[PDB]
Order: C-alpha cells, then structure tokens, then sequence
C-alpha cells in the first residue's frame, strides 16, 4: 500500500519490494491551524 | 647574453624573500533534498491528488538528489582517507622553534581558519534547532534563504564530519610536515624539529648551501614575515578568498531560485492554490492549477540537472586538492608551477567553506648579478682528470682563480670534493694549471 | 530622481528596507516640465483696479496619463515681483488651479479654451487653506470683459488680501466667486473640500484617471518632510479627461503689501520601470 | 489597489482577533488578502498607512492591525522527515530533520502530512541533527556503520533484532611520534 | 558587405551579437613566446630556475641527450650528425 | 492589434529559448576550455 507508510513510499519509488538502504529523506509534516483570524470594514455597507 | 668562447654567464640572486601563494580547492557542494510533493502542491489535498497523474516525475527527482548526496559523502570520504597521516608529531604551543605558525589550535579550529569562517559571509545553517529559531525569530534579513526551508519544502543536509574532526585531520597533518618530508618513503617517521626541515628543504632544491644555512636566522625572519603578511589581507584584492565567497554565492543562488520561483504563476489567474480554489469552479479549477503544477516540476527539474553538472564538477577539483596534499603538503615539489610561484618551499592547509585552503610558502630570489663561469675544471699536466659542480657553478672569483657557488644564491666558496663530482674530459672545459683546486691534485 | 522627485508611492503595500523595481506612472529624469507663476493684479495707489496675468487659458494641454506638481520650491528666499520688476520680496507659496474635461473649443470671439460638457475643476480657497473640486458644466456670463460678453480677454481668479485674509477669519469662498463672476455653474455632481494646514514647506500634488474613477494624491498628510505622493481622494469622473489648462490667478493686493509668489513646475507621466529604494521607515529616498 | 477592502458581511460574535491567538498557526482573512501563519507582536517597519508590509518576494511579512499594534507574520512551519533504513535487519528509525524533541509527540496529531500512518516502535532521543525515534544512545565509536546522520554520528544496526543504537564516528589517531 | 555565403563575422551588426577582441595583441603574445624560446636552453640545463646559465643550443642539447636518452660523451662528441637528424625532424614538420 | 499580440509572442518565446539554449551551451564550452587551460599550463611547465 504505497500511502500506508513511510517505508511503503520507499518502495513504491524503487519500483521494488526490496528497496536498498535507501536512506530518504519523506514527505514533512505540516501544521495545523489552531483558530482562524478576521479583519475587514466595520458598520459600512456598500450602497445599491 | 650569450658568449661567444668557452664561458658562459650566470645570472644568480642574492635574496631569499619568502612569498606565500595561497590557493583554494572546492571539494564539495552542499547537499540539498527537495520534498517534491510539498514543493509542488503545498498542502492541497486537490492538487496532489492532481498530480497523482504525475507519480514518477517526484520519484526521479527524489532518487537523483539522493544519488548526489551520496556521492558527495562518498568524496569527502576519500579525500579524508589520504588527508591522514599514519604517525604524526603532537602540536604543542611553541611547534616552529623561531618560525611563527599560527596554523596552531586555540585551545578546534586554528587562527587562520577562524578568521577565514568569518570573514566570509555564509548562513547559518542551523542543524541543530534551526526549525525553532525560524518563527522564535523569523527571516533575520532580505532572502532568508536558509529559512525559506520549512516553508518552500526544501531541505539543506548536514555535512558528513564535524567541524571538530575536520580540525583533527587537518591538525595531523600539521604535524607530520616536517617528519614525512624529510625521507624517502612515508614508511618510517623522523620526529625532527620544523627549522631542521627548513633547513633541509632550502639546503636541498632551493639550492643554498650549508654555509649560508648555518650562517643566517634571518631566514626566520624572512619566514616569519612572510607569513605575517599573510593573515592582513583576506580583503577583496585576495583572489583565493574571492573564490571562496564565489562558492558560497553559488549555493546561495541554488536556493535562491528555488525560493524564488513559488511566487511564478506560470500564466495562471494566481500563484497561490488557495486563491485558485477559492475564485474558480472545478473543471477550469483544475485547468488553472495544471498550469502551476507544470511549471513547478520543469524549474525542479532544471534545479537537479544543475545539482548534477555542480556535483560532478566539484568531484573531480575533490581529486585535484588529493592530488595537492599528496604532492605540495607531504612532501617538497620539483614541478614548477603546480604548488606555487618561485621554488616550491613548505605548504600548509586548512578547510575552507566547501573545500580545502592551502598556503604555499616559496623562495622568491631577487638580485641578479651576472657573472662568468666554467664548464667544468680539468688538470693541465693530467687532461684526463677533471671535475665539475654538484647542484651549483664553478665562478671566477674576482676577489683562488675558481670558486664554488650554490645554484640558488650567490656566495662563493673553496672547491672541494664535496661540491664536485669527477667527470670525463671535454672541449669546453678549463685546462688550468698554476692554482689548483684539492679535488684535482694528485 | 535621486531626490525621488515626483515618485507615486506603489498604491496598496509597502515595503522596508529593500531595493525593488516597479512599473507605474513615473515622470522622466531631467525632464523640466512647464512652470508656472502667478502675479499681483494693478494697484494704483491704494485701489487694485486690474488683473495681471500671463496666457495660460489659451494654452490647452494634453492630460495622456496624468501629471505631478511640484509647489512652493522657491519659498522661503527673495525674488522679484512679476508686475514691477524692480521690485523684490520675499517667495510665499501659492497653490494651482486647474480646469479639466473631455472637450475643448472656443469662446464667442474665437478664443480659444472654453471647455464644454461637465468640467472638473481644482480651486484653493481660503488663502490657500482648503482645496474644491467640483465637476460641471461652465456657462460663460455676458458683461463687460466676461466670456460671453465684449472685450473678452481671458477669465482668472482673485483674492483681495486687504478683506479676505484678515487673520483668524479667513473667506472661504473667495476666488470661488471670482470664479462665478466669469462662469455659471450649472448641474454638477459634486463639491468636495479639503482642509490644508498652512504652512511654507516644498509640496507635491498629482493627478491619475483609472476607471476607478480621477485620483488626487498629495505629499501632506502622509510625508509632509519628505515628498512621497500618497493618494487622498477619488473623484466620480468616468469620462476620459482629455484636455486641461491652467487658471490664471492674480491677487487684489496693495503697493505696501505686494509680495512674490513662487512658481509650480507641472510634469508629465507615463508608464515607465523604475529601481525604488524603500529605506527601513518604507519611504522612497532613491530611485532610477 | 486600496489598503481597505471590500468584503462580505459576517457574524459579528467571533473570536477572530490577533491578539488573542498570537503565537501559532491561524489561517487569516486580514483583508482582501488571506492566508496561513503565524502573528507575533513586532516593531513597526513600513508605512503605517499602506497597512501590508511585503517583502522582495511579494508576500506578506507584516501587518498593521486595527487594534492599533504591528504583527509581523511568519509562515506557519514544516518538519522534515527522513528515514533510516537497514535493509539487512529490516530495522529503521526516524529522524526528525532539525528540530527540537519538544516539538514532536508519539502521534505527531497536531500535523498534517497525508500519510496514512507513521512508523511503530516497541522515547525521542535529541542529536547535533535533530530529534529521532527508534534509536538507543550508546557510548560507541566506530570507523564506520554505512548509515551516516551527519555531523559524525552513525547508526549501527544489530547483527527479533532490537532497536538501531546511537554511534557516533571515531577520528582514528596516529602514531605519535 | 557579405564576403561569401553565410558571413556569420558580418552578420553581426545585423542580427544584434558582437565579437569582442581578444584581451592580448598579436604582438604580446609574440613577445611572450618569444621569450619562453629564449629560456629553453639556460632553464633546463639546472635545479631550480632561481638562476638562468646562457649557455648555447646545442650545449643544451647535448646534456639533455647524456642524460635522459642516456647516450654517453664519447659518442655526442664522436657526432654532428645529431644536428643533421635534428634538422630533418624539424624540417619535415613544417611540410605536413 | 487583439491576434498581432498573440503572433508577436510567438516569435518573442521561440527567440528568447534559442537564445537560452545558445547560453548554456557557451557557459559549457567555457568550463572545458577553462580546464584545457590548465592542462597547456602544466604542459609548459613540465615539457617545454
């Protein structure tokens, strides 16, 4: 399963069920947003 | 000029002035990995399962920057292994008796290596907590390239050694020169002291002899002036250092273009995923983020064939600096040229950002006068007997009608059996017979 | 530019510290522009009796991209006073008026620069303490020396210092009467006013047309010290104005209290590329 | 073209403001223009009236904000993963590029990373490289274990193998003469 | 104009490419070769080029001959015809 | 003008990479003979 695992990308590149010493470097970590943050105009309304 | 009868003129010096040549070798580049899919689809769940359509183009990326970095640590690796010294001598604070080596360790690195770190203007590269530092601080300046890494997902490696090692293998060879340069074969190691190596390697291809050796601690001075002189200038005029910054610079530019090239649209309405998605419908959606995506994999693709061209540059100048230790640091070198300017005296060397900086100290003669001088010197009663100068000239002192003088400096001396060799008979030697020199009387 | 003369600030962020290049609205280096000066009327003795001014109302310009202008560069020193040469005061700064519009022609007698349909017009009032802008439609008067009537020269604008600069009471809608002597003012959109600080410092104003609508933008009330451009104002003119031309104005002053008026240089604009020097503070101190 | 925008309405009942949330990662909608990072109280650099400060790369580095205050925004942050595989043993360890052990956790569940699942053991160990998991800190030296982590370490595999042990790489002196 | 078909020296100042010269003369780098023949014989007959012997040609010669293609004294000089073959090889180059 | 655009860029993209490609390929022929350089220097100082 190649997405299962870090190893598993390893040999789904490689193309190969016996990957080398391979010593890669994997997909990162990115964080999470913990909030969200709004600014813009107060108390006007465009005017149709 | 050249003459016209038996005689011909000579041309030797009268100065010593010990210059120092220092040269830089590049012997790596730094490493780099690229994380493809962060690179290309920052987070975006739509854009990567988009690029599912290009599986192998983030493979093959991956497995070439994971080949060039091995290759760089297999040359570092090799290039260590002839850098060693099989005995050394330890370094103690007072190593050249009354020559100045700052090439000594405070208590690490050396002075001149120090200074040489940080007069160049590199980047921290923060190995050990360089992901805290970048939002605890943030971009310290314009282009903070070693902090565009945890955003634009690329990734610089650490090197192979410490800067401790480093300094170890660079110290051990420091304190082997004077010992394996002094015989023949690196097989056995005479711990003498580094004047005495001086003296030997001036004694020897410097042609200068025993005499004057003995005669002079000016030559110390010399030495000493030399290398002082040296540790001023790591300015602009220096063109080593220049080379050095020029290293520097092109790792630089390497990550530069790759910060550089997220904020590119490639055509399309943004170069931000998020901004597509929010403005766009799925079927022109997918259209408009195609565009970022292709243009993302050609500039990471021409990233890593110029990673490739820089690598194997930089493995075969990784040969070129073996090729110096071996022939210019361990041992004393006849080749003109190749080590440094004038006669090949001393080199030294310590690591440089991306490389190795060597030192070579070389005799530099500079007041010629003339003179005329003999072939050779056979007996008038006995033409068969004859002599003729061992790495030196026989002179008409006009001040005995013949004297002896070295090949590399001007002062003349008695001739004996110790600066000749005898020789058979020729047309263009001297038959002299009133005052004859001790080699040729019976 | 090294002096980062006549520069547009980039409209929506700033920077600091860096060097960047721009495209916008620039005008060129060394260019020197048209200048521009303004007169005391003809005293005789305790009663101003007639208007002295240059030929300015005939000379229609084009407005391609805009304009910049630098006001009051020569105050605060000593300079001759237009109407009597001999004569020599001390510079004060005065500010320009300017008419605008999308058609042009001629007036009753052939003159020419009468402009037709809704006009947008920049007057200073009050001394030079606010700023009207206003956009419509001119109708000349008839009368002695008045465009639609006989001995037509050319209108202008006037201030008396004797009655409408007693300090502390200002009249702020002189040279807008003068202005309606001559003119009709006849269906218009707006009138906007905008105080100004008085003061004797080197100003800069400039003028865009964006289907946005007209941009004013000014060197007060943003870098007054320094000479950065910052927008202040968007006007309702959706017509492309393609013409405009400098009104005249003269002062209603006394021999006693006659005093020189320093010229405003008017530069044009064009879409150039620039290198803009943001120092830490983000003002534009540099450019090329 | 404006440092003002023009936006939709919304509720306004929230807890979307800067200073309450400064210090970690927040998407933001300061205006017209939005994205992800993170806002830290920071002395004002730019023009105060062109609210956006940007760099030469044409993103944002700061913001004047309505409260009154200048955050200066800081690109919300990745760790780098690398793994370390003996393929012999079939052993492998983790090594968390170079960052801090405090900032990692035994399910990583404050990160993203659309990998399903991370590799098992059976704690974070700090190295001159960064933090790993997997390893064991021994007191060895070696000439060699053919797994390099930089900076002179090493991971020595075994020879049910146990967990990969921390090495570092010995400088093997000369004979001193 | 073009001297012939495809002046590409003259299709320059057209399509918007330059030549530029090279940083030395003709003569400079005459001089400079000129000079390095005026060394042969007197740098490479001892050590360590800190002093120049101005011995002639074929003095120069015959050492290097006694030496590496080692040939003793009693046959170089038992021998002119070593310049006759040395002018032979030098000849016969400058035909082909 | 609207398609006069649209065939003037044509031309301006195909001479901008022709151009791109004849500068790489002189930075290559550059490296080469910057070594070759070196080796006439070795070759001066040890054979002439």
């Amino acid at each position: 399963d190649c997405g299962f695992n870090d190893l598993s990308q390893l040999h789904c590149s490689y193309e190969s069920f016996d990957v080398e010493s391979g010593v890669y470097s994997v997909s990162s970590f990115e964080a999470k947003p913990s909030g969200s943050v709004v600014e813009q105009a107060e108390g006007v309304e465009c005017d149709f | 000029d050249q003459l016209n009868s038996s005689y011909f003129k000579l041309s030797i010096p009268t100065n010593f002035s010990f210059g120092v040549t220092q040269e830089y070798i590049q012997t790596t580049i730094q490493k780099v990995t690229v994380d493809c899919k962060q690179y290309v689809c920052n987070g975006f769940q739509k854009c990567e399962q988009l690029l599912r359509e290009y599986g192998q183009f983030c493979s093959k990326i991956n497995q070439a920057l994971h080949g060039a970095n091995l290759r760089q640590d297999d040359s570092v690796r090799n290039l260590f292994a002839s850098v060693k010294s099989s005995q050394s001598s330890p370094i103690i604070p007072g190593f050249g008796g009354d020559f100045n080596l700052t090439l000594l360790e405070p208590v690490a690195r050396s002075a001149i290596e120090d200074l040489l770190f940080d007069k160049v203007t590199i980047a921290d590269p923060g190995y050990m907590q360089g992901y805290d530092d970048c939002m605890q601080q943030g971009p310290a300046s314009a282009r903070d390239l070693i902090c565009a890494q945890y955003v634009a997902g690329y990734k610089v490696l650490p090197p192979l050694m410490d800067v401790n090692m480093e300094a170890a293998y660079t110290s051990s060879l420091l304190g082997s020169i004077a010992g394996v340069g002094w015989t023949a074969g690196l097989s056995s190691f005479a711990a003498i002291p580094f004047a005495q190596s001086i003296f030997y390697r001036l004694n020897g291809v410097g042609i200068t002899q025993q005499v004057l050796s003995e005669n002079q601690k000016l030559i110390a001075n010399k030495f000493n002036q030399a290398l002082g002189a040296m540790q001023t200038g790591f300015t602009t005029t220096n063109e080593a250092f220049q080379k050095v910054q020029d290293a520097v610079n092109n790792n630089a530019q390497a990550l530069s273009k790759l910060a550089s090239e997220l904020s590119n649209t490639f055509g399309a309405i943004s170069a931000s995923i998020g901004d597509i998605i929010q403005r766009l419908d799925p079927p022109e959606q997918d259209a408009q983020i195609d565009r970022l995506i292709n243009g993302r994999l050609t500039t990471l693709n021409a990233f890593v064939a110029q990673q490739l061209v820089r690598s194997e540059s930089a493995a075969l100048s990784a040969q070129l600096a073996k090729d110096k230790v071996n022939e210019c640091v361990k041992a004393q070198s006849k080749r003109s040229g190749f080590c440094g300017q004038g006669t090949h005296i001393v080199s030294f060397v310590v690591n440089a950002p991306n490389g190795l900086y060597f030192m070579h100290v070389g005799y530099y003669p500079s007041n010629h006068i003339e003179v005329v001088s003999a072939y050779g010197l056979c007996d008038a009663a006995n033409p068969t007997n004859c002599i003729a100068p061992v790495n030196g000239y026989f002179i008409k002192t006009n001040n005995d009608e013949w004297s002896y003088t070295g090949s590399s400096f001007y002062a003349p001396e008695p001739i004996t059996s110790l600066n000749t060799k005898y020789v058979a008979p020729q047309v263009t030697y001297q038959n002299i017979s009133t005052n004859l020199p001790p080699p040729l009387l019976g | 530019v090294s002096k980062a003369d006549g520069i547009i600030y980039p409209q929506g962020r700033t920077y600091s510290n860096i060097t960047i290049t721009y495209q916008g609205l620039f005008p060129y280096q060394g260019d020197h522009g048209d200048m521009y000066v303004y007169s005391a009327g003809h005293a005789t003795g305790t009663t101003p009796q007639k208007l002295f001014v240059a030929n300015y109302s005939q000379d229609v310009k084009q407005f391609a991209n805009g304009f910049v202008v630098r006001i009051g560069a020569a105050a605060n020193s000593t300079g001759t006073v237009i109407i009597s040469p001999s004569t020599s005061a001390t510079i004060r700064k005065i500010y320009p008026a300017f008419m605008l519009g999308s058609s042009v022609g001629n007036f009753s007698d052939g003159k020419m620069g009468r402009f037709f349909n809704h006009t947008l017009v920049l007057l200073p009032d009050g001394c030079g303490t606010l700023l009207r802008a206003f956009y419509c439609i001119l109708e000349p008067r008839s009368g002695n020396h008045c465009p639609a009537g006989n001995s037509y020269t050319s209108f202008a604008t006037y201030h008396t210092p004797a009655t409408d600069c007693s300090d502390g009471n200002y009249n702020r809608n002189a040279s807008l009467n003068s202005f309606k002597e001559y003119f009709n003012l006849r269906n218009c959109t707006f009138m906007y006013t905008y105080n100004i600080t008085e003061d004797e410092i080197l100003e800069w104003f400039g003028i865009t047309q964006t289907a946005q609508g007209v941009h004013l933008f000014s060197s007060r009330y943003v870098d007054l010290y320094g000479g950065n451009m910052f927008q202040f104002a968007t006007l309702p003119v959706y017509d492309t104005i393609k013409y405009y031309s400098i009104i005249p104005h003269s002062i209603r002053s006394i021999q006693s209290d006659r005093k020189a008026w320093a010229a405003f240089y008017v530069y044009k604009l064009q879409p150039l590329t620039f290198l803009l020097d943001f120092s830490v503070d983000g003002y534009i101190r540099r450019a090329i | 073209t404006d440092t003002n925008s023009v936006c939709p309405k919304l509720e306004f009942a929230n807890d979307t403001k800067i200073a309450s949330q400064l210090g970690n990662c927040v998407e933001y909608s300061l205006y017209g223009v939005s994205g992800r990072g993170v806002f830290q109280n920071c002395t004002a650099v730019g023009v105060r009236q062109q609210r956006f400060v940007y760099d030469a790369y044409q993103n944002l580095v700061g913001y004047y904000s309505d409260d009154g205050n200048y955050y200066c925004l800081r690109a919300c942050v990745s760790v780098p993963v690398s793994v370390i595989y003996d393929k012999e043993t079939k052993t492998h360890a983790t090594l968390f590029g170079s960052v801090a052990c405090e900032h990692i956790s035994s399910t990583m569940s404050q990160y993203s990373r659309s990998t399903r699942s991370m590799l098992k053991r059976r704690g974070p160990l700090q190295t001159p490289v960064g933090c790993v998991l997997g390893l064991v800190n021994s007191s060895l030296f070696v000439e060699d274990c053919k797994l390099p982590l930089g900076q002179s370490l090493c991971a020595l595999p075994d020879t049910v193998p146990g967990e990969m042990r921390l090495a570092s790489i010995a400088f093997n002196h000369p004979i001193q003469v």
